């Protein structure tokens, strides 16, 4: 029952008023899950790994950090977000002259 | 690349250039390799012709753009010009963005 | 002409329009013309097409010259746009003669 909010689509199965500031709970909402994607895309919410942060010696032990963040490296393989029928067909790639895998 | 431009795998390629030794009077046979040469220099004239593709601005912008311009306040000298003693002026840097589109 | 612009002993010629008179209810014969017609407007779209000829520049100058910019300082609106009534604003009077040629 953990999501990660702020990686979600979320839906109204009603249309709204416009400017409407009104309190929306669970029930009401139409919150997406991404779970099939999971045998090859990271969770969220939790650690990415552990990478070393110092040299070992006699002296010293060896040690480890763990991190909150990483970006594309070669041999990455990934799954992209799932169509929805309440959900957008397109978008526009925007004029920079550079960009990176349009999706 | 990082300082501008266009990257190119073939690039226009090196161009090299030598004065031909011309010796110093030798009198006896050595194997040694001779050390002595008469002392020249050469001097001539280059030329470079290249040829460049356009692509045309499509704007449906209303209003007047920012464009360069020669604008200076109470000028004492010509700038891109040379000076009473010869020297050529350049003061400002110029860049290529002027015009804007739409993203 | 003095105002300015290209005098012509043959100028596209004058095109007049007019609503037709139409007459309110005459339930008795006079010489004397009809004076009481029904109150009418008219309304529509005009499109003009023009074709001009152009001359190029040809100029051996090696420094750069002076050109009309859109260039303000601090604006707190745009100029040759709309307002937030929708009145458009025309500050400034616009010339040709940017462009320079040895006598």
């Amino acid at each position: 029952n953990t999501y990660a909010l702020e990686n979600t689509m979320i839906f109204n199965s009603q249309p709204a008023n416009p400017g409407t500031t009104a309190t929306y709970l669970e029930g009401n909402m139409l919150i997406t899950s991404e779970s099939e994607t999971q045998p090859v895309n990271r969770v969220a919410y939790n650690v990415g790994g552990q990478m070393a942060t110092n040299n070992q010696s006699s002296t010293t032990a060896p040690a480890t950090g763990t991190y909150n963040l990483q970006e594309i490296v070669p041999g990455s393989v990934w799954m992209e977000r799932d169509v929805y029928l309440q959900g957008p067909i397109w978008a526009k790639i925007p004029e920079t002259g550079a960009h990176f895998h349009p999706s | 690349p990082a300082m501008g431009g266009f990257g190119l795998k073939h690039p226009p390629p090196m161009m090299l250039i030598k004065n031909t030794p011309v010796p110093g009077n030798i009198t006896s046979f050595s194997d040694v390799p001779v050390s002595s040469f008469i002392t020249q220099y050469s001097t001539g004239q280059v030329t470079v012709e290249m040829e460049w593709e356009l692509k045309k601005e499509n704007s449906k912008r209303w209003n007047p753009e920012i464009q360069y311009t020669n604008n200076y306040n109470d000028p004492q000298f010509v700038d891109f010009a040379p000076d009473s003693t010869g020297e050529y002026r350049s003061t400002r840097p110029i860049g290529t963005r002027y015009l804007t589109r739409p993203l």
